[PDB]
C-alpha cells in the first residue's frame, strides 16, 4: 500500500495551529514514539476551547464534542497506519 | 501657584501620547502631545484636598482614567466624559471622578493598574502597611470596585509593583519595597503570588539583604525567560536574578524555588538614590538619586551592567559621543 | 571584547548647571522624552500652555539625517536580496553572491557621498557636519573593501597585491592633482613636484603614464635620456605571474630577484645613475625605509606605506607575515610626533584578524548598527567562527536588528521594516513585534490593516484580539457604532456584541426602526454566538414572515425562543407584546397542543415577569395598563380557544 | 542498447554518479569507479567526457588534490592514520 | 457523439441526488443550521437538478 | 447573473464603485458598496448593497441582483473619491464643490456632512480647475487639481487647511502617499512630482522624470508593503519599479503593454496581488513583488520564477544581481502579467479591489464583482 490518512477540516480552529500544539505536546510513549496519549490530547483541547469566550457555544457544545472525537480516530488511525510498519521491517 | 511651586507626579498615557502633573498645590493638569507637536495645557482641576501624591492611568484599551492619590486617607478616580461625539463637533470633555475609594487612616503610598491580560485590576497601598486590591465586576459601570484582596505588610508600604504575566501557566505576584530605615530590620521588601490552588495570594518570598528605605522597583518584562530580574533604588543600586526553579503544584504560591542573586551593585549616587526605570524591554537601566544625578546603564557581552551615561540635575550632564574604542 | 563604558546619549544642558532642577524622561517606542522638573530645588516653574522645554533624546541621531534615510532604506531593500539569497546556498556560489553584493553595497555608498558632496557645496555651515559624515563614511568603505579582499574573496597572492594597490588608489587621489599642478607650471621638468608626481604614478602602477613622462624627460634632458630609457626598460620588463596551467610563485620571486640584480647592475654600469632623483627610485625599488618615511608625504598614510614596503621586498605575502609588517609600518609611520587614531587601532585591529574585538570596535565606533549588522551578516556568511555569540543574549544578529528597527519604530513609516528584519527571526521576532505594537499609539486604521495582515502571515490571534478591542472602543468613544462593530466581529468577542446589542434594543425601544438592518440581515452563523443578536435577527425574521402571513412558522419561531427566554427584562415586554396578531387570528389552522403550549408559556412568561420585576412584587411603570391589556388579550384568547376547540372537534367530524 | 538508455537518461543520471563519486562514502565510490570504467570500456559515444568537461567537474576534482598533498603530508609522520584516505586517494 | 452524452447522463443520474440533511433537533440552534443546511442544500440542488435535466433532454 | 463575477446592469455609465469598507473586517466579508454616476441624467451618489451567491446561513439567499438603498444628487460630474470612513464618503465635483456624505447603514441615505463649496486654484491667475485626484489618510484628505495645486482638507473643516500653491500650471492623472504626510503624483508627460505637506509655495517642490523611457504617467500608487516602493502606470503600457522617498532616476522601466495604463491596484490584503486594466477593456492579474510566481508574457526585465532553498546540485558558483542602478534598462522589478481576460466589453476605466474582493465598472454601465483564481 501506500495510504495517506484523510485531512482534517476543523472549523473552530486553525489546523497550523493545532499540529503546532501537536508537535510542542507529543511525548515518548513506550512503543518507540514519541506521542501525545489520548487522554491527555482531549482534555488540553477541552480546557483550551474553554480558555476562550463561551456566549452561545453551549449549545454547540456537541458539535464541539464531536469534531474532538473525531480528531480523536484520526491520531488513533494513525497510529493504526504506524504500528504496522516496524513489523512489515522485521518480516 | 499650581504645579508652579513643585511637581508631586507626573503620568504619562500608554504608548506615549499623554502627560499630566500633580503637586502639593491640591489641583492637577492634563496636557496633550499633538501629532504636529508642542505640550498644551488640556484641562486642570481641583481632585483632593492634601499634596496630590501620584496619579496612574488606566488603559487607553480602558477609557481616559485617571487615579489620584494624596495625605487624603482617600482616592479618587476620575474620568474624561466626552461632551459631544459622533461626527460634527466635539463637546467640552469632562473629568467625573467616578469614585474614591476612602480606604485608609494613613497616607497613601501607591496606586497602580494591573495588567490588563488577565483582566483590569487596582492596588492601593498605605502607609498602614496594608494594600487594596479591587478589580470591576462590572464591566460597563467606571464606578465599580470589588475589593478582592487585602494584605497587611506589616511594614508600612511604600512602592508596590506588579508581575509580568505571558505564560499560560503564570500566575501574578506583588512586590513591595517599604520606605522602614529601621536598622534592626532586615528585608525591607516582600513578595506575595496568587496561590492558585487555594485561589488566593500566599506569600511567595521575602529577601533579605535589604534594610534601607526603600523608593523603587522595577520588574523585569516578563517574555519568554522563566528567571526575573529586579532592580532597586532606595539609596544605592541593586539588581538581583531569580531563576524559578520548581514549585509544588499545590503550594505553589506558598512556596517558591527561587536562585535568588544579588547581581548588580552599585552605590555611585551617593545619595538617597529615589528611582529605578527600564527600557520597553527592560534592557536598559534609569537610575536617579537624591543629589540630582542620574546613571545610564548597559549590560554587557557578559551581562555585566554599567553606568553608560550620567546626567547632573544639580549640574550640566556629561557630553554626548560616539568615538570610543 | 572588552567592557565598554560610555557618557550620556544627549547634549548636555547648560541651563542644568543654572537652575538645577530634577529630570525627568519617558520611554517611548524608540525615543526617549526630556523634560524639566521641579526637584532638587522648588517654586519658579514654566506651566501655563506649554513645557519649558521637552527633548527628543536619541542614541540613534543618523536616521534624521536627510540623505541617511535613503540609505538605510536601501540599505535594507539590499538587506532583503541578500536574505532571499542566503538561505538556499553555500560554497563558490555564496562567494560569488558575496562578493558582488559587496561591490552593490559600496556603489550605494560612494552615490550617498556623491549626493551628500553635492549638499555640502551648497551650505557652508552644515559643509562641517557633511565633511564628518564624509570621513566617517569614506572610513566606512575603506575598511568595507579591507574585509571584503581579506575574507570574501580570500584570494591568494597576486590579484592579492593588485586589489590592494586598487583600493589604495581609489582611496588616493592626491598623484593626478599633483601633476596637474605641475602641468599647470611653465617648466614641468624643472618643477620639484614633477619627480613627486612621476612617483606617485610608479606607486599606483600607472607605468604607461610614467613612460610617457620619463619619454618627455629624456628628450629634454640628453644626460637623463639614457637614465630614462633604462628605467623604461626595465618597468617593460617587470616580472609577472607565471602560469603554465597553474600560476607559479616560484620563478616569480626568482625572475624579480633577477630583475632587482638587474637594476642595481645597470645604477653600477651609470646608466641608471648619476642623478638624484634615478638614485632615489632604485633605491626605493630595492626597497629603502628611510627614503620611505622622507617621502612620507606622497604617502601620506601608513597603509599606503605598508603597501609600498610589501610591493617593493615581499610582493608575495602571508597573512603570517603580514602582521609583522603592518606593525612596522605603524612605528615607522608613527615614530615621529604622530599620536594614533582611533581608524589606526581598527586598522591594526582588522589585520590582527580578530573578529571579537573588531565587531566590539565598530560596535562602540558606530553611532547605529546598519554597518556593523551588515559586516557581521557577510561574516556569518563567511562562518569564521566557533560557534560563538553574543553570550549576553541571542546572537548579534537579533541583538542589532533589535536596536536599528527599534529606532526605526520612532517613525511612522520606517516601523515597517523591522516586520522584515524578523522575518528572520526564528523564535524571537514574534515577542518583540509584540512589545513594540503594544508601544505603538495607534491612530491611524489604515497603518493598523498592514499591522493586521502583518499579523495574519503569522497568525498571532491574541494581538489581533487586542488590538481590535482597542480600536472598536475608539469608534465607540467617537460613537463610530458600525465600526466599534467591526471591530467587534473581528475580535469575536460576543461580549460587546451584546453590550452594544443592547443599545441597539434600547434605541429600537425609542425610534422604533431597525438599526444597521442591512448589517443585521446578512450575518451568516455567526448569530448562534451571540443570543443577543439571534434575537434581533429573529425579530427581523418575524416582522418579514409575519408581514407575508406565514403564521404557522410564525408560532414555530415564538415558541422556540420564548422557551428559549430569550431577551431581558424589559425586553420579554416585546416577547410578551409579539402574540397579539396570533390573537387576531380569526382563522387557525394549529393543533389543539399548539394552542395548549402557545398559552401554557404566556402565562409561564407572565408569572415569571412579575418575578423578574421584584421576586415578590412588580416595580415597573409599564405593567399597570399592560396588564390591562393582559386581560383584554387573553379573554379574546380564550374565545378563540372555545373556537379552535370546537373547530378540531369537529375537524374529526 | 544499455548505453542508449544510458543516454537517455542523460545529464541527471551522470550529476548524479559525479556527485556521488565526487563526495560520496568509500566504498560507494569504489562502486562508481568500476561502473564508470566498465561503461567506459565500452562506450564510444563519449557523452559522459563531454558532459563532465563541460561541469568543470574536472576543476573541483585537481584542486582536490591539493587536500590531498596536505593530507599525505599528515600521513607521512609517524604512527599515520587510517588507510582510508591512502584508499581515497587511490580511487 | 449519443453514447458519449449517455454515459455523461448515466454517471449523473446514478449520482444520488443532493440531501436536505436534517436529523431531529433538539436546540434551537440546532433548528438554526438545519437552515442553513437546507439553503445549501436548495442551491446545490437546483443547479445540480437543472443541469441534469439539461443534459437528459 | 454571475459566472465567475457578479455581472449588474445598472444602466448608468459608471465611475465609481468603491466599498464601502468591509474587507479585513468583522468575520464577514464586503457586502456594501458606494456607488457615483458620471455623464448619467442624474449625476448621483448612491448606496448599494450586494448579495452572496447561493443561499448562505441566513442570509436570505440571492442569486445576484445587488440593489441600491439610496441615491443623493451630485452637481456635475463625479470624478474622484475616497471613503473618509465606512460612515463617510469624499467626493469631487465637477463645479468646484467637494462633498463629504455621512451615509448610514441604519436607515440607508446620505446626509451631506461637509461641503467645499469652493477648493483648489492655480496661484498666478487664481483660475479655479477641477479635483483632479483624491485620496484620504484619515484624518487628512489630500486632494490636487489640473490647477497644479494641493489642497490639504480634514473632515469637519469648512477652510482650505493647508493650501501648497503653484504658479506652473500641470494636469496631473493621479496621487498616492509616500508618508503619512508625503504625497506624490504622476503628470501627464511622464513626471513624478514631490512636495512637502509642510511646506507652501509656488513652483513644484520637486519634480523627477523617467530615464530613457519616457511616456505620460497616467496612474500612482505606493505599495502596502512599500510606500517607498511607487508603481506608476503609463500611456504605452510600460512600468516603472521605484525605491523612491527621495528619488529622481527610475531604477527599472520595463515596457510592458502596448495600451494606456487606466489604473493598477494592490490587492490590500494581498499585495504581492495587483490587479491591472487596460483601454481596450483587457484585463491582467499580477502575483509577484520581488519574486515570481505567475508567468508575464509582455514585461521587460530580466529573470523569471524564483530559486528554491536545500542545495541538491552540482557544485556551482552563482552571481548575485547587477547594480540595477548603474543601468537604465529593462531589469529586475518583476511582478508577473497573467491574461486572465483579453478585452470583453466596453473600456473599463475603473476597478478596485479591497481585501480577496475585486469590483470593476466599464463604459458598457456594467458592474463586475470577482473573488477567485486569486484568492
Amino acid at each position: 500500500s501506500n495510504e495517506i490518512p484523510e485531512p482534517l477540516q476543523l472549523d473552530f480552529f486553525d489546523r497550523s495551529q493545532i499540529e503546532q500544539v501537536i508537535a510542542n505536546c507529543e511525548h515518548k510513549n513506550r512503543r518507540g514514539q514519541t506521542v501525545c496519549n489520548v487522554k491527555l490530547l482531549h482534555r488540553v483541547l477541552v480546557a483550551e476551547v474553554n480558555a476562550l469566550q463561551g456566549m452561545a457555544a453551549i449549545g454547540q457544545r456537541p458539535l464541539l464534542m464531536e469534531e474532538i472525537n473525531t480528531i480523536l480516530q484520526y491520531v488513533v488511525e494513525r497510529n493504526k497506519l504506524l504500528q504496522c510498519l516496524h513489523a512489515k521491517r522485521h518480516a | 501657584a499650581d504645579h508652579k511651586d513643585l511637581i508631586h507626579d507626573v503620568s504619562f498615557d500608554f504608548h506615549g501620547r499623554r502627560m499630566a502633573t500633580c503637586s502639593s498645590d491640591q489641583s492637577v493638569k492634563v496636557w496633550d502631545k499633538s501629532e504636529n507637536g508642542n505640550w498644551h495645557c488640556t484641562a486642570s482641576w481641583k481632585t483632593h484636598s492634601g499634596s496630590v501624591w501620584r496619579v496612574t492611568w488606566a488603559h487607553p484599551e480602558f477609557g481616559q482614567v485617571l487615579a489620584s492619590c494624596s495625605f487624603d486617607r482617600t482616592a479618587a478616580v476620575w474620568e474624561e466624559i466626552v461632551g459631544e461625539s459622533n461626527d460634527k463637533l466635539r463637546g467640552q470633555s469632562h473629568w467625573v471622578k467616578r469614585t474614591t475609594l476612602v480606604d485608609s487612616r494613613t497616607s497613601v503610598t501607591d496606586v497602580k493598574f494591573a495588567p490588563k491580560h488577565m483582566g483590569l485590576m487596582l492596588a492601593t497601598c498605605s502607609a498602614d502597611g496594608v494594600v487594596r486590591i479591587y478589580e470591576a465586576p462590572d464591566v460597563m459601570n467606571l464606578s465599580q470596585w470589588s475589593l478582592q484582596h487585602e494584605i497587611s505588610c506589616k511594614l508600612s508600604c511604600s512602592c508596590i509593583s506588579w508581575n509580568p504575566s505571558s505564560s499560560r501557566a503564570h500566575s501574578p505576584m506583588i512586590a513591595v519595597g517599604s520606605d522602614d530605615s529601621s536598622p534592626n530590620i532586615m528585608g525591607k521588601v516582600q513578595i506575595y503570588e496568587y496561590n492558585e490552588n487555594t485561589r488566593k495570594y500566599a506569600k511567595a518570598e521575602t529577601l533579605m539583604s535589604v534594610s534601607d528605605p526603600v523608593h523603587d522597583i522595577a520588574f523585569a518584562p516578563n517574555l519568554g525567560r522563566s528567571f526575573h530580574i529586579l532592580a532597586v533604588a532606595t539609596k544605592d543600586v541593586r539588581i538581583f536574578t531569580m531563576k524559578p526553579l520548581r514549585k509544588e503544584l499545590s503550594s505553589s504560591g506558598g512556596v517558591t524555588k527561587f536562585e535568588i542573586h544579588t547581581v548588580a551593585q552599585f552605590d555611585n549616587h551617593n545619595s538617597q538614590v529615589w528611582r529605578v526605570s527600564w527600557n520597553i524591554t527592560g534592557t536598559v537601566l534609569a537610575s536617579s538619586g537624591d543629589d540630582g544625578t542620574v546613571r545610564l546603564w548597559k549590560a554587557n557581552y557578559m551581562d555585566n551592567w554599567k553606568c553608560i551615561g550620567v546626567l547632573k540635575g544639580d549640574g550640566n550632564p556629561v557630553g554626548n559621543s560616539y568615538q570610543g574604542f | 571584547m572588552e567592557e565598554l563604558d560610555v557618557d550620556p546619549a544627549e547634549t548636555p544642558i547648560p541651563g542644568l548647571g543654572q537652575q538645577n532642577r530634577h529630570i525627568g524622561f519617558s520611554w517611548g517606542p524608540g525615543d526617549l522624552l526630556l523634560y524639566e522638573t521641579l526637584y532638587q530645588k522648588q517654586g519658579n516653574s514654566e506651566t501655563a500652555a506649554r513645557c519649558p522645554f521637552m527633548y527628543l533624546v536619541r542614541s540613534d541621531e543618523d536616521i534624521y539625517s536627510p540623505v541617511l534615510r535613503k540609505l538605510f532604506n536601501e540599505s535594507h531593500s539590499i538587506f532583503v536580496g541578500l536574505q532571499k539569497s542566503a538561505e538556499e546556498a553555500s560554497g563558490k556560489s555564496r562567494k560569488a553572491q558575496l562578493v558582488q553584493v559587496s561591490r552593490n553595497y559600496r556603489s550605494v555608498l560612494r552615490a550617498c557621498m556623491e549626493e551628500m558632496h553635492t549638499l555640502s557645496e551648497s551650505t557652508r555651515e552644515t559643509a562641517q557636519k557633511y565633511i564628518s559624515q564624509i570621513s566617517i563614511l569614506s572610513a566606512m568603505e575603506l575598511s568595507w573593501n579591507l574585509c571584503e579582499i581579506l575574507f570574501i574573496e580570500s584570494a591568494p597572492a597576486g590579484p592579492l597585491l593588485i586589489l590592494l594597490l586598487e583600493w589604495v588608489r581609489l582611496h588616493v587621489c592626491e598623484v593626478d592633482n599633483i601633476v596637474q599642478d605641475v602641468l599647470r607650471s611653465e617648466k614641468p621638468t624643472e618643477h620639484e613636484k614633477f619627480w613627486d608626481g612621476v612617483t606617485g604614478y610608479v606607486l599606483q602602477g600607472r607605468m604607461n603614464e610614467a613612460r610617457q613622462l620619463l619619454a618627455k624627460e629624456a628628450s629634454t634632458s640628453a644626460s637623463a635620456r639614457s637614465m630614462c630609457r633604462v628605467l623604461d626598460d626595465l618597468l617593460k620588463k617587470m616580472p609577472m605571474l607565471h602560469t603554465g596551467g597553474t600560476q607559479t610563485l616560484t620563478e616569480f620571486e626568482l625572475k624579480w630577484q633577477h630583475w632587482r640584480e638587474e637594476c642595481e647592475r645597470h645604477l653600477q654600469n651609470g646608466t641608471f645613475s648619476s642623478n638624484v632623483h634615478m638614485e632615489a627610485v632604485c633605491r626605493v625599488l630595492l626597497g629603502d625605509e628611510e627614503v620611505l618615511l622622507e617621502k612620507r608625504d606622497l604617502m601620506t598614510t601608513w597603509y599606503h606605506f605598508l603597501v609600498s614596503r610589501l610591493l617593493f621586498k615581499h610582493p608575495t605575502v602571508k597573512p603570517t607575515e603580514l602582521h609583522f609588517y603592518a606593525q612596522s609600518s605603524l612605528d615607522m609611520f608613527l615614530a615621529g610626533d604622530s599620536c594614533p587614531e582611533p581608524l589606526d587601532n581598527i586598522l591594526l585591529a582588522a589585520f590582527e584578524f580578530d573578529i571579537h574585538q573588531v565587531i566590539k570596535e565598530f560596535s562602540i565606533v558606530s553611532s547605529n548598527w546598519w554597518f556593523v549588522a551588515h559586516l557581521t551578516d557577510l561574516l556569518d556568511h563567511c562562518q569564521l567562527f566557533q560557534a560563538h555569540n553574543l553570550y549576553f543574549g541571542a546572537n548579534m544578529r537579533e541583538f542589532l536588528l533589535l536596536d536599528y528597527a527599534s529606532g526605526l519604530f520612532s517613525h511612522h513609516s520606517l516601523w515597517q521594516l523591522g516586520v522584515d528584519y524578523f522575518d528572520y527571526c526564528p523564535n524571537l521576532g514574534r515577542e518583540y513585534l509584540k512589545l513594540h505594537m503594544e508601544r505603538i499609539p495607534l491612530s491611524t486604521e489604515k497603518k493598523a490593516l498592514k499591522a493586521l495582515r502583518i499579523c495574519e502571515q503569522r497568525q498571532m490571534t491574541e494581538q489581533v484580539r487586542s488590538i481590535c478591542k482597542t480600536m472598536a472602543m475608539q469608534s465607540l468613544c467617537n460613537r463610530r457604532l458600525g465600526s466599534a462593530l467591526s471591530w467587534s466581529i473581528r475580535a469575536k468577542d460576543a461580549a460587546f456584541a451584546t453590550l452594544i446589542s443592547d443599545r441597539f434594543l434600547k434605541e429600537y425601544c425609542e425610534r422604533g426602526n431597525f438599526t444597521d438592518l442591512d448589517l443585521i440581515d446578512n450575518l451568516g452563523s455567526a448569530m448562534l454566538l451571540s443570543d443577543r443578536l439571534t434575537f434581533l435577527g429573529k425579530y427581523r425574521e418575524f416582522h418579514r414572515m409575519y408581514s407575508q402571513e406565514q403564521f404557522s412558522e410564525a408560532a414555530s419561531l415564538l415558541l422556540s425562543l420564548m422557551t428559549a427566554r430569550i431577551a431581558p427584562c424589559s425586553f420579554w415586554l416585546t416577547l410578551l407584546l409579539d402574540a397579539l396578531p396570533l390573537l387576531e387570528q380569526k382563522q387557525v389552522i394549529f393543533s389543539a397542543e399548539q394552542t395548549y403550549e402557545l398559552m401554557r408559556c404566556l402565562e409561564d412568561r407572565m408569572a415569571a415577569k412579575l418575578e423578574s420585576t421584584s421576586p415578590d412584587e412588580i416595580q415597573k411603570q409599564d405593567s399597570s395598563i399592560d396588564n390591562t391589556k393582559v386581560e383584554m388579550l387573553r379573554l379574546a384568547l380564550a374565545r378563540n380557544l372555545a373556537r379552535a376547540i370546537v373547530t378540531e372537534g369537529a375537524l374529526q367530524e | 542498447d544499455n548505453l542508449s538508455i544510458f543516454e537517455s537518461y542523460g545529464t541527471a543520471l551522470m550529476e548524479v554518479v559525479c556527485r556521488d563519486a565526487c563526495d560520496g562514502h568509500d566504498i560507494g565510490r569504489m562502486l562508481a569507479l568500476a561502473l564508470l570504467d566498465r561503461i567506459v570500456s565500452v562506450d564510444r559515444q563519449q557523452q559522459w567526457l563531454l558532459y563532465l568537461s563541460n561541469s568543470g567537474y574536472l576543476k573541483v576534482l585537481v584542486d582536490s588534490l591539493a587536500e590531498d598533498d596536505v593530507v599525505l603530508r599528515n600521513l607521512l609522520t609517524p604512527q599515520p592514520p587510517l588507510l582510508k584516505a591512502l584508499y581515497i586517494y587511490e580511487s | 457523439e449519443s453514447h458519449e452524452a449517455f454515459n455523461e447522463w448515466f454517471k449523473h443520474i446514478n449520482s444520488p441526488p443532493q440531501k436536505p440533511t436534517l436529523v431531529g433537533q433538539a436546540s434551537f440552534t440546532e433548528k438554526v443550521a438545519h437552515e442553513h443546511k437546507e439553503k445549501k442544500y436548495e442551491m446545490d440542488f437546483g443547479i445540480w437538478k437543472g443541469h441534469l435535466d439539461a443534459l437528459t433532454s | 447573473m454571475a459566472d465567475k463575477f457578479a455581472a449588474k446592469f445598472v444602466s448608468h455609465k459608471i465611475s465609481r464603485t468603491r466599498w464601502r469598507p468591509v474587507s479585513a473586517s468583522s468575520l464577514q466579508q464586503p457586502d456594501v458598496f458606494a456607488t457615483g454616476s458620471w455623464d448619467n441624467e442624474e449625476n448621483k451618489v448612491c448606496v448599494w448593497a450586494t448579495s452572496d451567491f447561493g443561499a448562505t446561513s441566513l442570509d436570505e439567499e440571492y442569486q445576484g441582483d445587488p440593489k441600491q438603498l439610496c441615491d443623493i444628487k451630485h452637481p456635475g460630474d463625479v470624478m474622484d473619491m475616497q471613503f473618509l470612513d465606512k460612515e463617510r464618503i469624499v467626493t469631487g465635483s465637477s463645479t468646484g464643490t467637494v462633498t463629504i456624505f455621512r451615509h448610514h447603514e441604519n436607515n440607508q441615505t446620505l446626509s451631506v456632512n461637509q461641503r467645499w463649496e469652493q477648493a483648489h486654484y492655480h496661484v498666478g491667475s487664481n483660475m479655479r480647475a477641477p479635483c483632479t485626484a483624491i485620496v484620504c489618510s484619515s484624518p487628512e484628505i489630500v486632494s490636487v487639481g489640473e490647477d497644479g495645486r494641493i489642497n490639504c482638507f480634514r473632515a469637519e473643516s469648512r477652510d482650505v487647511l493647508r493650501t501648497i500653491d503653484d504658479a506652473d500650471s500641470s494636469t496631473m492623472h493621479g496621487v498616492t502617499f509616500l508618508r503619512t504626510t508625503e504625497i506624490l503624483t504622476v503628470n501627464s508627460v511622464g513626471q513624478l512630482k514631490l512636495w512637502d505637506l509642510r511646506k507652501q509655495g509656488n513652483d513644484p517642490t520637486q519634480i523627477f522624470s523617467v530615464t530613457g523611457e519616457r511616456v505620460p504617467l497616467h496612474c500612482v500608487d505606493r505599495h502596502p508593503n512599500q510606500q517607498h516602493v511607487v508603481a506608476t502606470g503609463g500611456q504605452d503600457g510600460m512600468l516603472c519599479i521605484w525605491d523612491v522617498r527621495h528619488g529622481k532616476m527610475p531604477m527599472s522601466l520595463l515596457n510592458a503593454h502596448e495600451a494606456e495604463m487606466w489604473e493598477v491596484h494592490f490587492h490590500p490584503s494581498n499585495p504581492d496581488h495587483l490587479f491591472t486594466c487596460s483601454e481596450d477593456g483587457s484585463l491582467w492579474h499580477w502575483d509577484a513583488s520581488a519574486d515570481s510566481e505567475k508567468p508575464t508574457f509582455l514585461l521587460g526585465g530580466r529573470s523569471t520564477f524564483n530559486i528554491s532553498r536545500s542545495s541538491i546540485a552540482p557544485p556551482n558558483a552563482n552571481q548575485s544581481l547587477a547594480c540595477a542602478w548603474l543601468s537604465t534598462d529593462p531589469t529586475k522589478g518583476q511582478l508577473e502579467i497573467t491574461n486572465l481576460l483579453p478585452s470583453s466589453t466596453l473600456s473599463v476605466n475603473s476597478l478596485d479591489v479591497l481585501g480577496q474582493n475585486l469590483v470593476c465598472g466599464t463604459d458598457a454601465e456594467a458592474i463586475y464583482v470577482t473573488r477567485r483564481l486569486f484568492s
